[PDB]
């Protein structure tokens, strides 16, 4: 028990490993090669390859966190919250991505409509309001647009 | 005000897809309640929401609709009471004052213990109190001020966040409330039992700064790997100790300084 | 434990590079030992505790000088310079000792041993990237037909149904 | 030189994180100093060379104990444990010293300075 305690405490902390604390060997000794091998093996296994694996993990986690954060911000600042469309699809069009995410697909407006449906009396329900209320009751989320925008399809009028 | 402005403000438009796969634009009047939503909650929901398996964030946004509605209800009720609203509005001010007080008390304790703009002004006042009142009394007044500041901060926190709306079990479950009650317990315990306990309050720095927490997260996300690596090091040390003890036992000689 | 094995794999996938780097360090230590033995042999003085003199010379032979340099230079943070006798300002070889110690520290302790730890970090990054790519492919494409999830969007059947009934391997 | 400036930019773009990490290390050192002063105060013995005794105590006051711990613990590879007096096996506080030294090394020297 004490040998383990001494080795761990004075070998992990010391830069040179356990070899430093031990008595300095003599050249004319039978065990000198054994001491050399012991010290070198301990240094190359527990001080250069093991303790270094505790610091490599930190660097790897830093890289993973940075990549995850960059991906999240890119998605947040490039796509639309509701329909999930990308900014590039809106280029070279009458309406820009800035207008799309401010008036056309403002998620807060969707929240306001949900509150209105919950509050408004069933007798005063309109057509679209009734349809959204039924969808909400059914728990289906299909009424939320998904990769479709009326402005983009507006060019389809010429094709029609 | 301008008649057209008020109606313009309380009108919104959305786009929905019908069962026939056609898109329809709906223009509706914004409910009066909807005007009472908080900006902080909006930012938190916008940033915190995460994509689902399909890649759409709509599911979580819908699932949070009930909580958002309850939060706005509580916000309106709070707006009914002026005093509570005023207390809630200054949550950042209360937190900043509490953190500054904790830092100053810790600094004074470190510098003097044991003993027998706005920031420079506070520094001058603290120095004058130490010169006249003394280190002891000055620490006492600083601790009492921190106690009241933190209690007011807690009250403002519950009022603004309204975590009690979910339920008593929910509020107890929240980690932020547990951390704050830990802070109040530490503050009172230090003010009434021992001064050194204020040192614990320095951990609040991590909560104050986002970058520091992000840095700490590097050694927290993969903590299990670090612990397992340490266990591997312990196992290797154990084997090395066995090898040394069996063969090289005389060489394990250490120096010790015996006290008188 | 799987995580422990994954951590160990960092120093196992590129083990050959680590061994070759160690061999390079050994070669550099061998050259440094030759240079010291040829010129700076008196300065190689070591302290020894004899079990029941306290000083000895550890560079009489090339083999022992190599052993001493490697053991007490790779382990010590300051390199071989620490073990050697402390030089005097009014000495002819003082500049030589300074250059020797600094060169050893900047070559075998800052640029060589650091290449044995950089490999581990690089392997960690490679393993993480490979794992992330594999999980992404597994959880995004179909096992049999190899189609992607995005192609199934805005359709009657979702990707979940495709991989459960239509294309269940 | 442009390359030198680019290299320096690595420790300048995220300087705030580095300063905050240093502050965290200072806080941990402060707590460790408090723990040592309250319990392990006799072991804080340092060697001093007086210009024209050779031993002194550097934990009589909290400020000095903090200064000693930070200066001689952050710089030393083995942490604060190296400077403190070497304990004896037949001592009541030996387990406490072992835990103290190991915890300091594994928290402030392997996990904080590495950040
Ligand atoms: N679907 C969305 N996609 C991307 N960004 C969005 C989306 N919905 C809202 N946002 C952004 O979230 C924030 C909410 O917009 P909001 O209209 O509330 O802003 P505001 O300027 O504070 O309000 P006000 O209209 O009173 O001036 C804005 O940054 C808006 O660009
Ligand atoms: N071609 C495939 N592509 C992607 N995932 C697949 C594919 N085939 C099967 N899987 C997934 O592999 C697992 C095997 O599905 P399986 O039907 O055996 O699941 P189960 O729920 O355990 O079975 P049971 O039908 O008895 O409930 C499931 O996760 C299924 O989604
Ligand atoms: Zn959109
Ligand atoms: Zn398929």
């Amino acid at each position: 028990l004490m040998c383990i305690v001494t080795v761990m405490n004075h070998g992990l902390r010391n830069g040179g490993g356990v070899g430093d604390i031990l008595r300095k060997p003599s050249k004319d000794e039978s065990l000198f090669p054994a001491r050399v091998v012991y010290d070198l093996l301990f240094f190359f296994i527990v001080i250069i390859i093991v303790l270094n694996l505790i610091f490599g993990v930190i660097i790897d986690t830093f890289a993973d966190l940075r990549s995850e954060k960059q991906k999240k911000e890119e998605i947040l600042k490039t796509t639309c919250f509701i329909c999930g469309l990308e900014r590039d699809k809106f280029d070279n069009k009458t309406v820009s991505f800035e207008e799309h995410i401010k008036l056309e697909h403002n998620m807060w407006n969707y929240l306001y409509f949900i509150v209105l449906v919950r509050v408004k009396n069933k007798t005063d329900y309109t057509g679209p309001e009734s349809y959204v209320a039924q969808m909400i009751k059914n728990k289906n989320l299909d009424w939320f647009p998904r990769m479709r925008a009326m402005s983009l399809v507006s060019n389809e009028g010429e094709g029609e | 005000e301008d008649p057209l402005a008020y109606y313009e403000n309380h009108t919104s438009q959305i786009e929905i897809v019908r069962q026939d796969r056609s898109m329809e634009q709906i223009v509706f009047p914004v409910p009066g309640i909807c005007q009472f939503l908080t900006e902080e909650t909006k930012h938190r929901l916008f940033t915190t929401t995460e994509q689902d398996e399909q890649g759409s964030k709509v599911s979580d946004f819908f699932d949070q609709s009930s909580f958002l509605h309850n939060e706005m209800e509580w916000q309106r009720k709070l707006r009914s009471m002026p005093l509570i609203y005023w207390f809630s509005r200054r949550m950042t001010l209360w937190g900043s004052i509490s953190f500054n007080l904790a830092v100053f008390i810790n600094i004074i304790i470190a510098f003097f213990y044991p003993y027998m703009s706005i920031r420079p002004l506070i520094v001058a006042l603290i120095l004058r109190s130490i010169y006249y009142l003394g280190i002891g009394p000055t620490l006492n007044i600083l601790g009492a001020l921190n106690l009241t500041n933190k209690i007011v901060f807690v009250v403002s926190f519950v009022g603004n966040r309204g975590t009690f709306i979910r339920g008593y079990k929910a509020m107890v479950m929240d980690m932020e409330f547990l951390y704050h009650v830990g802070y109040i317990l530490t503050s009172v315990l230090g003010l009434f039992a021992h001064e050194l306990f204020y040192s614990i309050l320095l951990f609040d720095l991590i909560y104050r700064e986002e970058t520091l927490f992000n840095v700490i997260k590097s050694v927290t996300r993969n903590g299990r790997s670090i612990l397992l690596t340490a266990l591997l090091a312990l196992i290797l040390v154990y084997l090395f100790s066995i090898v040394g003890f069996l063969f090289l036992k005389d060489d394990f000689i250490l120096e010790v300084d015996r006290l008188p | 434990e799987e995580t422990l094995f994954n951590v160990i794999k960092s120093v196992t996938r590129n083990g050959r590079s680590i061994l070759l780097t160690a061999l390079l360090a050994l070669i550099l230590v061998y050259l440094f030992s030759i240079v010291g033995f040829l010129f700076l042999k008196d300065d190689f003085i070591l302290e020894v505790d004899r079990l029941p003199d306290s000083t000895e010379r550890a560079c009489d032979t090339l083999l022992m000088c190599i052993v001493t340099v490697m053991n007490h230079g790779l382990r010590n943070g300051g390199g071989v310079g620490d073990i050697l006798r402390k030089p005097s300002k009014d000495e002819s070889l003082f500049p030589a000792r300074v250059v020797y110690d600094l060169l050893f520290f900047f070559i075998v302790i800052i640029i060589v041993l650091n290449l044995i730890f950089g490999v581990i970090i690089d392997t960690f990054a490679d393993l993480r990237s490979e794992k992330q790519k594999k999980e992404e492919i597994l959880k995004t494409t179909c096992f049999i037909c190899g189609l992607e999830r995005d192609k199934f969007d805005n359709k009657t059947v979702s990707f979940e149904e495709h991989i459960k009934l239509e294309h269940n391997m």
